[PDB]
RNA sequence: AGCGCCGUGGCGCAGUGGAAGCGCGCAGGGCUCAUAACCCUGAUGUCCUCGGAUCGAAACCGAGCGGCGCUACCA
């Protein structure tokens, strides 16, 4: 049962930022739903369309499908926004256009959680949604620390147990991430050994590899040996293979052999 | 491969031992057809010319790079 | 019903499979014609010679079966850099009543030491006369320097002529004349072409053939019809062989060495580096035993330049893990034959064409690395490896002063500088390390027309040596 | 002995247009008359047009308007890329896997190039 | 042999998460005296074969196929 706005109250505020969802256009604009706040209909007159000249009308809708807009008036009696496409900023479309994005993640989360309770979605938002914003910021920050951090559900009440356990399965499926950062080193040895050299860095490289977080460096030619590790951070992967550096360094300047680095740790 | 061919107009394969812009100016003049240097996303080279000239251009790459001449399909369209 | 690999299998184990070799055998009685020595490792190299776009990697393949790779994507089709390897046994009939020009069949690596005969009708089986290794030498005009190393490595001659073209073909007398100019006259003259010519052309052509080798160096070297394609006579090619080449003198007396002229490493992608292994060069062993778990160090080895412009050199000491050769890890080495020596040394100093033509020598003897080497040198009148369109093909002018030319010591490619220039003897200062055991067969070759083309042949009398700096 | 005519094993095409149907029951017999894989064949021949019909048995079925000289110009242009080898005139020549691609193999001798495109 | 991409509507390009995409083509219709230009409407798919979590997968994941591109023949 859909419903229930991603936000805190069902009236859009002034000046927002939004992405309309378009279904009907007869003669003085398009009066279209919203999936950014409640499902109020905001209407756009002709003067707001286009930012060229309108050529036809057809073309320039697309009825079905979203686009970035703008609120200007608030009807805080009965419901009746006034909206508009083409007075918004060029660099802040993406950013709708990311909002958008984010907000439909989560309702589809929740809607799939609804329609497997047969509970009403505001119900799960005033539950779920909306604490977790607060805490937070946003509800989609807030189920990737659920991920990592299971205390984000600490201090908040389902309407069933069932609920947490299901929803933390489909995150833990639907939102699982993680970047893969990496990198590669020369092996410039012109030197006596220097297979039982990369063997022993090998070895104290690998062991390195943490629980959570594991840095294992494939073979894919002689000189050029690949860094691949999984920073669920992207923060600790940088100090890992440095040290990974520093190691093969340590191993090969007594060695006798020489190498160095062609591709440093990037995500 | 190398594959070069004409599609009703504007011709799509072009080996760059030479300058397209040049390639502009030397079609310009003789073809007196309007021609767009344009860059689609990551395809081969694409040159305009107005009107079906297949068989000029034919001509003209024998007179300016054409040294295969085999390769070069015309398409019926 | 039984599958054709267990058929294999069981003619395998009935042939007596192929023994291994003795950890321990007393060397003073070995031969190269012994069993154990003949049953899984080569003892005589035979190399090919013939002109671009005719096929000699096809001619070995059809001999042995064992291919040559051809590799590098876009050598894959026209030249190649490396140089091909393919070893063959010589199985000959123990049966008198089978016809002798049939009698031998030569037969790839893993066969056992006796297969059944093919012929229809002769239950007998067959010998190992020999295990012969084949080393393919490129045959184009800009790839002589491998070509002249694996000549030098090279102890017998297959030369390649097809018909259907110009007779007097230039690239197969530059490679004749290169291979009289290192001690070689076993040369066994074969035609590529035979099928698609008529009964009299062929004989015309062996005419011109026998007019050209008429003054050279080779004077009774047998003419042999041979197919690349249609794989018929090439058992007369492996009696030929048998019965004109012998084996050059090398006995267990001479000390040690090794000529690597191709570097390979071993590691494999997308396996974990757990479990690796040693980087391989591929030498040839013309003097010496060499035996598993040995000491050795490459000798010009580490090239490096100091700050001054002074060239350093570090000898790269190394010891052997294993001795491959042909098929199976052996035990011992066999002097005159193609083996990789894999050891401990780095996989990237093995990667790509970083021990191309290097001398290696083992732990208890000393080369000499030289910067400045003294050579005699003896000129050739006309340039080979030249269509001259109806005018003199070039006359080799006499050398100037300062100026680089490729002076391939055996299998060390070098640009050297001539310093001093006179009726037979030469000074040449070598910027690449270059060093001098015995003798070394040398090959020069001048930038007359862009690529090199070679002169004459050069022998080194003395040099200024470089302590190894340990 | 073995060539007492000194290689022309190949049909003339024969394509069957009903109206609206283009039938080629001839594709199974240029397997064999060519020692093929009918289904590289059929990949082949469904990655050079656009179009990818029926297999039937033994035969090709498209549902169309098309020539039949069209594809004895395509079959002429196939036995000189890949069912005549360019380096010597034999047929039986064919398509194995030595890596992940297709290499093309001899019979008659056994040469080994990358023909697979 | 691995790793970085792809899986078309005739084609190029897209989001892949509630169910066929946009444009280039093609056909048909409108405009005009008429053509071009312009405007409207269509019909072309296992978005590559097989499974999983999921009320649901073209995608999220794979147990592999077919083709790409980097290493480089990877005894
Ligand atoms: N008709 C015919 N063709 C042959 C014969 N031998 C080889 N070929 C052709 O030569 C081709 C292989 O040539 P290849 O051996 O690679 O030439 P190459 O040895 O690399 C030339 P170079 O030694 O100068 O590098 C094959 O495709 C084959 O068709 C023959 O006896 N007859
Ligand atoms: C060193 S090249 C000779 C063949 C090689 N030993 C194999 O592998
Ligand atoms: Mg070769
Ligand atoms: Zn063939």
């Amino acid at each position: 049962t859909s419903h229930c706005r991603f936000y805190e109250n069902k009236y859009p505020e002034i000046d927002d930022i939004v992405m309309v969802n378009v279904q009907q256009i007869a003669e003085m604009g398009a009066y279209v739903k919203l999936l950014e706040y409640d499902n109020i209909e905001g209407m756009i007159l002709l003067s707001e369309l286009s930012r060229r000249r309108i050529r036809s009308i057809q073309k320039l809708i697309r009825v079905g499908k979203n686009d970035v807009a703008v609120v200007l008036r608030v009807d805080k009696e009965k419901g009746y926004i006034d909206l508009s496409k083409r007075r918004v900023s060029s660099e802040d479309i993406i950013k709708c256009e990311e909002k958008y994005q984010k907000s439909k993640t989560v309702h589809s989360i929740l809607r799939y959680c609804a329609e497997k309770f047969q509970i009403p979605l505001e119900e799960l938002y005033k539950t779920i949604a909306w604490p977790l914003s607060r805490k937070f910021g946003h509800a989609y920050e807030a189920f990737k620390l659920s991920i990592i951090d299971e205390t984000v559900w600490e201090g908040i009440e389902p309407p069933s147990k069932d609920v947490l356990d299901e929803l933390k399965n489909y995150i833990s499926k639907r939102l699982t991430p993680a970047v893969k950062i990496r990198a590669d080193v020369e092996v410039s040895c012109f030197s006596y050994e220097g297979i039982d050299a990369i063997k022993d860095a090998l070895k104290s490289a690998e062991d390195m590899s943490t629980e959570q977080m594991q840095v294992k460096v494939k073979l894919v030619a002689a000189p050029l040996y690949v860094l691949t590790t999984q920073a669920l951070d992207k923060q600790k992967g940088i100090e890992q293979l440095e040290s990974a550096i520093e190691k093969i360094t340590e191993v090969i300047t007594k060695y006798g052999g020489v190498c160095n680095i062609t591709m440093p740790p990037k995500a | 491969s190398n594959y070069i061919h004409i599609r009703i107009t504007t011709v799509q394969g072009v080996p760059e031992e030479y300058d397209l812009k040049r390639i502009l100016k030397v079609l310009k003049k003789d073809f007196a057809c309007n021609g767009n240097i344009v860059k689609d996303p990551e395809m081969g080279e694409i040159i305009q010319l107005q009107g079906d000239q297949r068989a000029k251009v034919c001509e003209f790459m024998i007179s300016q790079l054409g040294l295969q001449k085999k390769n070069i399909k015309i398409h019926g369209f | 019903g039984e599958t054709e690999e267990e058929k294999r299998k069981r003619e395998f184990e009935e042939g007596g499979g192929l023994p291994e070799q003795p950890l321990n055998p007393d060397f003073s009685k070995l031969n190269p014609l012994s069993a154990e020595i003949i049953n899984r490792q080569a003892t005589i190299n035979i190399g090919t010679i013939g002109h671009v776009a005719h096929g000699k990697s096809t001619v070995v393949r059809a001999i042995s079966g064992v291919q040559t790779v051809r590799f590098k994507d876009e050598l894959e089709r026209n030249i190649t850099i490396k140089l091909g390897y393919a070893n063959a046994k010589i199985y000959k009939c123990q049966e008198p009543t089978c016809p002798e020009p049939d009698c031998y069949r030569s037969f790839k690596s893993d066969k056992e030491i006796s297969p059944k005969c093919q012929r229809p009708g002769c239950p007998g089986r067959y010998k190992l006369v020999r295990h012969v290794s084949f080393v393919d030498c490129p045959g184009h005009d800009i790839l002589m320097s491998t070509m002249l190393s694996g000549a030098a490595v090279m102890d017998a001659a297959l030369l390649l002529i097809a018909g259907n073209e110009s007779c007097p073909q230039p690239q197969t007398s530059e490679h004749l004349a290169a291979i009289e100019i290192m001690k070689l006259k076993h040369v066994i003259i074969l035609q590529n072409k035979v099928d698609l010519m008529r009964e009299e052309s062929a004989l015309e052509h062996q005419k011109s053939i026998l007019k050209f080798i008429r003054g050279t160096i080779a004077d009774g070297a047998p003419i042999v019809p041979i197919s690349a394609q249609l794989k018929y006579n090439i058992d007369a090619v492996n009696e030929f062989i048998v019965k004109t080449i012998p084996v050059p003198p090398r006995d267990f007396m001479i000390s040690p060495r090794l000529i690597v002229i191709r570097s390979f490493d071993v590691n494999k992608p997308g396996a974990e580096i757990e479990d690796l292994k040693g980087g391989v060069a591929g030498g040839s062993i013309l003097n010496g035993v060499f035996k598993l778990g040995d000491e050795i160090e490459i000798r010009p080895g580490i090239v490096t330049k100091d700050d001054k412009g002074k060239i350093q050199c570090k000898p790269i000491f190394s010891n052997i893990v294993s001795l491959f050769a042909e098929q199976n890890d052996l035990k011992f080495a066999v002097p005159g034959g193609l083996i990789g020596v894999g050891t401990k040394v780095d996989p990237t100093l093995c990667r790509a064409d970083r021990l191309v033509g290097q001398v290696v020598g083992a732990k208890g003897h000393l080369p000499n690395i030289y910067t400045d080497i003294e050579i005699n040198y003896f000129l050739l009148r006309r340039l080979l490896g030249v269509k001259t369109d109806g005018q003199k093909q070039a006359k080799v002018r006499k050398l100037e002063p300062n100026e680089v030319l490729m002076v391939n010591i055996g299998s060390t490619a070098t640009g050297a500088r001539v310093v001093a220039v006179k009726a037979d003897m030469a000074r040449l200062q070598l910027t690449s390390p270059a060093c001098t055991e015995i003798n070394e067969k040398i090959a020069l070759s001048r930038r007359i027309e862009k690529h090199w083309r070679l002169i004459g042949w050069a022998t080194i009398k003395k040099g200024t040596t470089l302590e190894p700096i340990a | 002995t073995n060539n007492p005519e000194l290689k022309f094993r190949i049909p003339p095409p024969v394509c069957l247009r009903d109206g609206k149907k283009t039938i080629f029951s001839n594709i199974q017999d240029i397997a064999e008359k060519l020692h093929r894989s009918p289904e590289h064949l059929i990949q082949y021949l469904f990655a050079e047009l656009g179009t990818s019909g029926s297999v039937d048995g033994k035969r090709l079925v498209i549902k169309g308007k098309f020539q039949s000289k069209q594809m004895e110009n395509v079959l002429r242009r196939y036995i000189l890329e890949y069912v005549t080898c360019k380096t010597c005139k034999s047929i039986n020549t064919e398509l194995k896997r030595e890596n992940r691609l297709f290499f093309m193999v001899c019979k008659s001798c056994g040469s080994t190039r990358s023909v697979s495109s």
